[PDB]
């Protein structure tokens, strides 16, 4: 039933069903592993948390799961500060100049000063280097996400830690379509670097908004929409000068060499 | 033009059945 409902986007509902089985049977983990996905769905993310814990205790083969998992929840808060401007977010590999300017914008943005932020993402868009490359074989001249905010810019989760990483620094990325349940929110990846290395990745797959102001089917990541405030929420999208890619749909990634 | 969105209307998306127990 809690199942059913899921699949119909109706999440208080399907949270209040699965609740209650979780009450009946409280030693099954895996009532708990779905409901610890649904809650960081539903973006409540101590409740998520807690779940996960008593996963780790009651099922100790998932605590590798839980370390992973519970520290991308903690990811998810950053993402929530780093918009709002509060909060800088580490970048991984070379340093791109260009950052600078998109960094300042959000903190522009935060205190209304928002012709000088658009002013400074010209600037920053101006800069970056357009990198053509393929999505499978697909060619595109340049790429970059829907959300003005980060442009040519990927956010990742890599060991533990919530980082941008400049899309020029990127060599090649490899995803498969979601899977399980946490995948709607964080999507597994493997990154190749253009400096040579290689490494794991989960993807924040829905845009930051999209808990607070998106609807189920934006959390879930059914859509993509932009809100009157021109935030967009639901599903990442990247755009290139020839197409769109939602990201749940990409397969393989792959820059040319600069 | 580059890196922007030419269309930023509602996009609809293919959905993803997707498992609920697994933690593997």
């Amino acid at each position: 039933i809690a199942e059913e409902l899921l699949r119909a986007g109706r999440l208080d509902d399907a949270l209040k069903a699965l609740q209650e089985q979780v009450r009946s049977q409280p030693s099954n983990a895996t009532l708990r592993i779905f409901l610890f996905q649904l809650l960081a769905v539903m973006g409540q993310w101590a409740r998520a948390q807690n779940q996960l814990k008593v996963v780790g205790e009651l099922d100790a083969s998932a605590l590798p799961m839980v370390q992973t998992y519970s520290t991308a929840i903690d990811c998810e808060a950053l993402r929530r500060e780093v918009f709002a401007g509060r909060l800088t977010p580490v970048i991984l590999g070379q340093p791109a100049e260009w950052i600078a300017p998109l960094l300042q914008a959000l903190s522009l943005d935060a205190e209304g000063h928002g012709e000088a932020a658009q002013a400074l993402r010209e600037q920053a868009f101006d800069a970056a280097p357009a990198v053509p490359g393929r999505i499978g074989e697909a060619p595109f001249a340049w790429l970059a996400d829907a959300d003005t905010r980060l442009g040519p810019v990927l956010e990742v989760i890599v060991n533990g830690r919530y980082a941008w990483l400049p899309m020029s620094n990127l060599r090649s990325l490899k995803v498969e379509a979601p899977s399980d349940l946490r995948d709607l929110v964080w999507l597994p990846a493997e990154l190749t670097l253009a400096n040579g290395g290689a490494t794991v990745a989960l993807l924040p797959a829905r845009y930051a908004e999209t808990v607070e102001h998106g609807d189920d089917a934006a959390r879930l990541g059914r859509k993509t929409e932009w809100l009157d405030s021109g935030l967009p929420v639901g599903q990442r999208l990247f755009v290139t000068d020839a197409g769109e890619t939602a990201l749940f749909d990409l397969r393989e990634l792959d820059f040319e060499p600069t | 033009q580059k890196f922007i969105a030419r269309n930023r209307a509602p996009r609809v998306q293919i959905e993803y059945d997707v498992e609920l127990y697994g933690a593997e």
